[PDB]
RNA sequence: UGCUGUUGCUGUUAAAGGGUUCGUAGUUGAACUGUGGGCUGUGCAGG
RNA sequence: CAUGGGAUAACAAAGGAGCAGCCUCUAGGCUACCGUUUCGGCUUUUGUUGUUUUUAAAGGUCUAUUGGAGAUUAUGGAGCUGUUUCCCACGGUGUG
RNA sequence: AACUUAGUAUCUUU
């Protein structure tokens, strides 16, 4: 249901780039810096089961030196980094 | 010619003006007078009961 | 000094979307201001935004997503019949499939597929995409 | 002052709170606050200086905030306003000073180059005060 | 007529409404025996008194409409005229409310230069919210424009005050809702010069 | 021929910011008076 | 040139004590109205036209006098003299 | 899930 679509309803797209998941950019074929980051979930007992969140990172992002901070911000959202310590 | 025009409405402005006021503390006075007789006829309706 | 309150918010927006910010404050606001953003809002290129009162012209905090990729203000406004609308999609949008051009009519502050559906000219204020 | 005449830049300035109610332990009344800008008023003060005089010693930041009316508006409606504009006052004694040291200084070149500031502002002043009729008209600086 | 019929306007002397009629009473009662309200009541009066049911809640909201030129009497006692009416009303929230009349904005640039400013729905209203919430006052306002369209205005008060209105607030809304057919949604800011918000 | 540039030029070093400031015509000029409710039906509306 | 729309702007005005002006019911008492360097015009029915006049009505000054407002307290200001409700689970807030 | 507040002295000195 993504990209370009024809009047006949047919998908005329060569591919659908992947988007940065810290700034919603297209991650073009000739980056080169833009890197995909696996982390494995965990269940109850601190053993990964079989599962990973995949996280798309643009080059740019990663030449300024925000990867770091934008990284944080998505692990946080996505519930994995918990953003202060408990109350004591 | 221009100036006793002007005096002249600035002369009735003023004139009433003053005659409202005048009416105006006239019917307050007035009023506060039927308060005073519904407040002693209170107190005549008290006397009563 | 500021001549055009609209240009300065407009070009706030543009360069905190190129900078890749997910927020960003407008000073000073307006009324014509906050339409544009709300039309901008309507079609999905901005998310929520805040208007803070200071008892003066105010400000406001916009959040900011990942679509917009470019607005700015027409100045002067170039007022636009509804035969040259098709003039200034070809001049200033970047494709005939999106984008808008947001004008002021006598029915209020909308874009240019929506004036044109209503059968109105105007004035142009901007453009965004 | 800061950016016209001379390319300052400063930015020293007052910054009115968002809350306009006077405080609660400001028992004073409006009235008497009317009274107290009238008699400094009388002893000569300008405006200017009556405002600040209310707010260092009677708590009374906002005359306006107190009393629903600013200053200058309670001088003109006792007939206690100043014949010139204050700013334009302050100019013009300015000038006439510098113009008093010039006459014996006829080498002060840098005051000689403020004075045609000092001029060219109240010139400019002194047209917006005739345009908005604060100033009869043919009121002319006289150097 | 009845000595405490002189607290409403002579127009509703002749037929006073139930609520209208009690007010009355608890005001002239308070006229005498009280002693901050014997010194601003005598030169007191009243227009009208209304009756909200304010929904997902007791405690109806009785709004007492007073003439305008009044609002600096009512001020002054406004808390304690408040405080005994409440108590001779069990079970209702008194609201004192001054009649503003509101002039509608014209389409003629020379009839608006002419409009008196505080005629203005937008200063009305605001007069209207701030006789609601009188001993606090507004440290802040702002205006969510959700992506959906929606514009949302919020006022703050003083975390100081939440002891006294935080109860009222929500009656403070639908009444307002009720007189401006406008939405108000309240918070606290602990530091309102620091624009910091009350979490709890 | 965007080498006359309204659309649409160039001006640190290629041709090109006036030595500085004041300043009249002229051009341009901050915010605000504001955009309503109710009812029914309907739509991943949404928290 | 005609007409609909009023968002954006323009022209003009104002510089806020440099300000308008509260309506309304009934009585009444005086005064015709305009012209005016000029001695002149001046409603209707009185069968009609000219002439002389009345009852008037209609405005205007005044005495009041009724009832309603008022966007800013006159039961005031200044000068003057004397001596229980509500919230919570019983506690807390508010006014006495 | 974008926190309600997150130190520190030295020298001279009628
Ligand atoms: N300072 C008094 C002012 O004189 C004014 O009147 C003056 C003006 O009407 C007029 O002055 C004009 C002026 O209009 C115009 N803008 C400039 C012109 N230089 C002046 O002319 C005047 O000044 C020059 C020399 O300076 C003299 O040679 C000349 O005789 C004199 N009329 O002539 C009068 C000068 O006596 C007005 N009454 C009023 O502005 C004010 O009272
Ligand atoms: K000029
Ligand atoms: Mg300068
Ligand atoms: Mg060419
Ligand atoms: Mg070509
Ligand atoms: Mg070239
Ligand atoms: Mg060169
Ligand atoms: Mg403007
Ligand atoms: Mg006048």
């Amino acid at each position: 249901t993504i990209g370009m679509f024809n009047e006949e309803g047919e998908n005329v797209d060569l591919y659908i780039p992947r988007k940065c998941h810290a700034t919603t950019t297209l991650i073009e074929a000739h980056d080169h810096a833009a890197v995909q980051i696996s982390i494995a979930n965990v269940g109850p007992n601190g053993v990964i089961n079989g599962t990973t969140t995949t996280l798309c990172i643009a080059g740019y992002l990663r030449s300024q030196g925000e990867s770091d901070h934008a990284i944080n911000h998505i692990t946080i959202d996505r519930g994995i980094m918990r953003i202060k310590t408990g109350k004591p | 010619q221009l100036a006793e025009q002007l005096a002249a409405k600035h002369l009735r402005d003023e004139q009433n003006r003053n005659k409202a006021r005048k009416q105006e503390l006239k019917k307050r006075e007035k009023e506060r007078e039927r308060a005073r007789r519904d407040d002693a006829a209170a107190a005549a309706q008290k006397k009563k009961a | 000094t500021m001549m055009s309150v609209l240009a300065n918010a407009l070009r706030t927006i543009a360069s905190a979307e190129r900078r890749g910010k997910r927020q960003v404050l407008i000073r000073p606001s307006s009324k014509v201001v906050v339409k544009f953003l709300q039309v901008m809002q309507k079609h999905g290129y901005i998310g929520e935004f805040e208007i803070i009162d200071d008892h003066r012209a105010g400000k406001i905090v916009v959040n900011l997503n990942g679509r917009l990729n470019k607005c700015g203000a027409i100045c002067p406004r170039f007022d636009c019949a509804t035969t040259d609308y098709e003039k200034w999609m070809k001049n200033i949008l970047p494709s005939r499939q999106f984008g808008f051009v947001v004008l002021t009519t006598s029915l209020g502050i909308m874009d240019h597929e929506e004036a044109r559906s209503r059968n109105t000219g105007g004035k142009v204020l901007g453009f965004f995409y | 002052m800061v950016r016209m005449h001379g390319n300052g830049r400063g930015k020293a300035s007052s910054a009115l709170p968002y809350r306009r109610t006077p405080p609660a332990w400001l028992k004073i009344a409006s009235r008497n606050v009317v009274k107290m800008v009238c008699k400094s008023s009388r002893k000569g003060m300008m405006p200017s200086q009556i405002g600040m005089e209310l707010r260092d010693s009677m708590g009374i930041a906002q005359v306006k905030n107190v009393t629903g009316r600013k200053i200058l508006r309670i001088l003109k409606h006792n007939g206690l306003a100043p014949e010139i504009p204050e700013d334009l006052y302050f100019l013009v004694k300015r000038a006439t000073q510098m113009r008093k040291h010039l006459e014996r200084h006829t080498t002060d070149r840098d005051t000689k180059y403020r004075l045609i500031l000092v001029e060219s502002r109240i010139h400019r002043l002194a047209r917006y005060y005739k345009r908005v009729k604060q100033l009869p008209p043919t009121w002319k600086y006289e150097s | 007529m009845q000595p405490h019929l002189r607290k409403l306007r002579k127009l509703k002397r002749g037929k006073p409404s139930d609520l209208e009629e009690s007010v009355a009473k608890a005001l002239f009662e308070l006229e005498a025996s009280h002693k901050t309200l014997r010194q601003e009541l005598p030169r007191f009066h009243v227009n009208t008194v209304r009756e909200v049911k304010v929904p997902r809640s007791k405690k109806t909201v009785l709004v007492v409409f007073y003439p305008l030129r009044f609002l600096m009497l009512v001020r002054k006692v406004q808390r304690a005229l408040t405080s005994e009416l409440e108590k001779r009303h069990p079970g209702c929230l008194v609201m004192l409310v001054a009649q503003r009349q509101i002039t509608k904005r014209p389409t003629d640039v020379y009839k608006l230069q002419k409009v008196q400013r505080s005629k203005t729905s937008t200063a009305v209203f605001e007069n209207i919210l701030n006789d609601m919430i009188y001993p606090s006052d507004v440290v802040g306002r702002r205006w969510r424009c959700r992506t959906d369209g929606s514009k949302l205005m919020k006022v703050f008060l003083d975390a100081r005050d939440r002891k006294r209105i935080e109860s009222r607030l929500r009656a403070v809304a639908y009444v307002y809702k009720q007189l401006t057919h406008r939405r108000v949604s309240f918070g606290f800011m602990w530091n309102p010069k620091l624009q910091q918000v009350s979490t709890r």
